[PDB]
């Protein structure tokens, strides 16, 4: 599948979790930021490489990044 | 620094690298980048604010 | 060369002088360009070949329009530069870009004719350029 | 003031650049009716 | 600083630009 | 445009006078620049020493 | 069949199927066999304008194994 790296610069905006359409992302509590939560990607075998999650992240530069890797059936988006 | 201090940016991956910002608010404990800097020109995403560390900035006022 | 004998001597330039096409509705605009083009250099074809060398007998081709252009072209840059210097110290500066502050643009337009006297003044004062530590750059 | 909105409309981007490029093009056209065929300066 | 090593070679190359033009203007033959 | 309007003498034609020279500085008499192996009195033409 | 999605509706109303076209949900527990998980979240957001947040996407393997994959808790 693909590879979703989440760096430590995000603010817990929850805009990337509310944009990944296969629901790869979820918020875990983390005492760093002001909103006290960081995005996490525990289900990256479902990620389709959409990069909706990189489009919705505010921080410059992006705290979330999708590295396009080996493409299985779930990441090609094939109904067949 | 303080609310209204012009600073500069040394983060290379940032869009406003070596540009003049304006500190909007500084937090107290967490995040490691607790300085909100309201820039005047926008990046490609269209926003003009970001968070930066304490040692990241160069005060010019 | 190649065969840049002057146009007044050519059989070809005088053959092109007999079937003149009037440029403007002036009935002798067909004639009052060929006597003017006689001092130029027509090759074997009958057409004046311009000399951009810098020879002073051929200064009318390139030397005279070069001073004439670079005065007008360095004008338009200097007017467009000095306006953008002015609006940056204003309230908004983006409205004054698309929607011209006509009260500020018009003093800058009249100012311009000492732009060589101003650009050399800006050059020697070190206020023409900017510092490389103050311009945004791409990561290497 | 209704008249100020007409000065402020005549100095937007496409309206000023239409008038200024019309005055610019008209100078080159009326210079070329009277003094045509100027390939080079005659010295 | 007055850039001696930069302007030293630029004036050498420009002296080559002026020398070839002297052949073209028949100053030197 | 100038040829299309039937007045082709208003063309902007430039002789390549900086490559006219090199071909005459290599020995072509056809242009009459008279330099540098087309000038038979030249130091380069005779190889003086 | 794979990735069953279930939801409980307060009533019956016409929604839009992710496979193209409009169907009509029942009142009570519903069930829709879709092709991929991408359909179920694109349907699960279409339920949000109907004020329904009780949807569960399964994962029906060809052996008969049904794995509950959304939500985690
Ligand atoms: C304020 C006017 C202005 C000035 C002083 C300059 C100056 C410069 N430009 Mg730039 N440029 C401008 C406007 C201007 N530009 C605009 C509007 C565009 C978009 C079309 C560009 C596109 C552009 C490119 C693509 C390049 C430059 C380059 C350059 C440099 C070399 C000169 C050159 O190649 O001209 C280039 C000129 C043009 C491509 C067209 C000129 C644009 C219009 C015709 C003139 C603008 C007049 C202005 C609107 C008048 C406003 C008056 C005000 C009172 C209202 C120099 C730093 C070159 C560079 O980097 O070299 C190092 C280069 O590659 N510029
Ligand atoms: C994406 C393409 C694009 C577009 C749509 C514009 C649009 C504009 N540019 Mg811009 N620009 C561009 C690319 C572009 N630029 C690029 C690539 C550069 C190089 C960095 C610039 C550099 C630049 C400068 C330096 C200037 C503009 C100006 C302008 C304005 C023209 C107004 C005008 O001519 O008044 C006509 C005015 C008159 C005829 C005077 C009477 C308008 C906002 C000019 C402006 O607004 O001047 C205030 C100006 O000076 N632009
Ligand atoms: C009536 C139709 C009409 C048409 C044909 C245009 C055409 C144009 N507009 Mg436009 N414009 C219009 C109405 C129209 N406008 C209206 C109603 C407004 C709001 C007042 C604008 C505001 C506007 C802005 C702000 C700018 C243009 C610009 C431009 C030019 C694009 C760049 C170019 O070709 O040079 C183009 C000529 C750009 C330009 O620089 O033009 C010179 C530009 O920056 N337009
Ligand atoms: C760009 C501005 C501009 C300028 C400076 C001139 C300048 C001139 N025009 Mg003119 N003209 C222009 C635009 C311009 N024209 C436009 C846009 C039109 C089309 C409506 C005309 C139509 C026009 C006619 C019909 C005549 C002039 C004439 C003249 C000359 C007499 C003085 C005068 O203003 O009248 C003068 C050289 C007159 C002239 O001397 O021609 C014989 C004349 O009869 N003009
Ligand atoms: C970009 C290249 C280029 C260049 C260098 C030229 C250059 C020229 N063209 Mg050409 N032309 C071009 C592109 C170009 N054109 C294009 C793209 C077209 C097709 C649209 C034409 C179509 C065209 C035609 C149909 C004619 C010309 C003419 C001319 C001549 C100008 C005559 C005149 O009175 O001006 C001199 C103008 C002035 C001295 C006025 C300036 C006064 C200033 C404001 C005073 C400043 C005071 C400080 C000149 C040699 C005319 C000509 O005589 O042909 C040889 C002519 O009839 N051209
Ligand atoms: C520093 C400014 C400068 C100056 C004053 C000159 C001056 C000259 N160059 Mg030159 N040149 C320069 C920079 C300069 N160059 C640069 C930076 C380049 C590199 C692109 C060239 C490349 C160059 C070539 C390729 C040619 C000239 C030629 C000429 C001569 C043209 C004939 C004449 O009198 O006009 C003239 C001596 C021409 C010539 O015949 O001179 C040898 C010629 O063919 N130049
Ligand atoms: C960047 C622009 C540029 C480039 C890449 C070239 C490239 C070339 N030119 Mg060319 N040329 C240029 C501009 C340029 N030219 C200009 C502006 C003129 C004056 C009209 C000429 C006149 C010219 C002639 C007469 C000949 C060439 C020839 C050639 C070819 C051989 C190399 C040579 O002689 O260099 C010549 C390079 C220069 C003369 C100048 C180098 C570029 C300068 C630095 C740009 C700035 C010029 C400046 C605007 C002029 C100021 C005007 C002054 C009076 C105020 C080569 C393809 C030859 C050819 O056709 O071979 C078959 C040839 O015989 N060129
Ligand atoms: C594009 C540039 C160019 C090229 C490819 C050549 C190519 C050549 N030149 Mg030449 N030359 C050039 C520019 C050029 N020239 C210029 C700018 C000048 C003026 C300084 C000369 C002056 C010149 C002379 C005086 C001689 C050559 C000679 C030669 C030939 C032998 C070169 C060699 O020994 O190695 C060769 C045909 C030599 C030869 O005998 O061939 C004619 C020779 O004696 N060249
Ligand atoms: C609506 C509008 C608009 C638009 C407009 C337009 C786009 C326009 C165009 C216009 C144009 C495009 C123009 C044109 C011009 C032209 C010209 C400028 C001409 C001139 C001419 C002349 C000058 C002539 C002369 C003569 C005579 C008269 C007789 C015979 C001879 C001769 C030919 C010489 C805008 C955007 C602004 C804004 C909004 C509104
Ligand atoms: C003589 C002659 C010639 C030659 C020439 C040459 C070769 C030259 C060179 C020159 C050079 C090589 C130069 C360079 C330069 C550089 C620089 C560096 C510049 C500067 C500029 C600036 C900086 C700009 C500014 C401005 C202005 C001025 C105006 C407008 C605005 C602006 C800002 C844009 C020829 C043969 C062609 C032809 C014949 C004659
Ligand atoms: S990665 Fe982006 S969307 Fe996720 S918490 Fe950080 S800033 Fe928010
Ligand atoms: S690959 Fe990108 S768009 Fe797709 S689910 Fe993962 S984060 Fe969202």
């Amino acid at each position: 599948s693909h590879t979703v790296k989440i760096y430590d610069t995000c603010i817990g905006c929850t805009q990337c979790v509310r944009a990944c359409p296969t629901d790869v992302l979820e918020m875990v509590p983390w005492d760093g930021c002001k909103a006290a939560q960081v995005a996490s990607s525990p289900r990256t075998e479902d990620c389709v490489g959409c990069k909706r999650c990189e489009t919705a992240c505010p921080t410059d530069f992006l705290s979330i990044r999708v590295y396009l890797g080996a493409e299985t059936t779930r990441s090609m988006g094939l109904a067949y | 620094v303080q609310r209204g201090s012009k600073v500069r940016i040394l983060r290379p991956e940032s869009y406003w690298f070596q540009d003049v910002g304006t500190v909007a608010s500084v937090d107290q404990s967490g995040i490691k980048y607790p300085v909100i800097v309201r820039f005047d020109k926008v990046n490609y995403a269209g926003i003009n604010t970001n968070n930066f560390a304490v040692d990241e900035l160069i005060e010019v006022e | 060369g190649a065969d840049l004998t002057p146009c007044a001597e050519n059989p070809a330039f005088q053959a092109l002088a007999k079937n003149a096409r009037n440029t403007t509705a002036d009935p002798q605009s067909g004639q009052k360009r060929f006597e003017r083009y006689s001092q130029a250099l027509c090759g074997p074809e009958g057409y004046p070949h311009l000399i951009v060398d810098g020879r002073l007998d051929r200064a009318g081709d390139f030397l005279i329009p070069s001073i004439l252009f670079l005065y007008i072209a360095g004008w338009i840059g200097w007017v467009g530069r000095a306006y953008l210097q002015a609006i940056k110290k204003d309230s908004d500066t983006e409205q004054k870009e698309i929607q011209l502050d006509l009260g500020i643009a018009l003093p800058i337009i009249a100012t311009g004719f000492a732009w060589p006297a101003a650009a050399v003044k800006e050059l020697l004062s070190g206020e023409l350029t900017a510092k490389d530590s103050e311009i945004t750059v791409s990561p290497r | 003031d209704q008249s100020s909105y007409l000065i402020k409309f005549i100095s937007t981007a496409p309206v000023a650049a239409t008038i200024w490029l019309t005055i610019t093009a008209g100078i080159l056209i009326e210079f070329n009716r009277f003094f045509p065929d100027l390939l080079f300066h005659p010295l | 600083p007055p850039y001696t090593f930069r302007t030293g070679w630029a004036l050498l190359l420009l002296a080559v630009n002026f020398l070839v033009a002297a052949y073209y203007f028949h100053i030197i033959q | 445009v100038v040829v299309a309007f039937g007045t082709p003498e208003k063309q902007i034609l430039i002789e390549p006078v900086f490559a006219q020279f090199i071909q005459a500085a290599h020995g072509k008499v056809l242009y009459g620049l008279d330099t540098l192996l087309s000038n038979p009195d030249s130091v380069a033409y005779t190889a003086y020493p | 069949e794979k990735y069953a999605i279930t939801w409980t509706s307060p009533k019956a109303q016409v929604f839009e199927l992710p496979t193209g076209g409009a169907a009509t949900m029942h009142e009570g527990e519903n069930l829709l066999y879709i092709a991929r998980k991408e359909y179920g979240i694109a349907l699960g957001g279409q339920l949000r304008k109907f004020k329904i947040t009780n949807y569960k996407i399964y994962r029906i393997l060809p052996s008969g194994e049904t794995t509950f994959i959304h939500p985690a808790d």
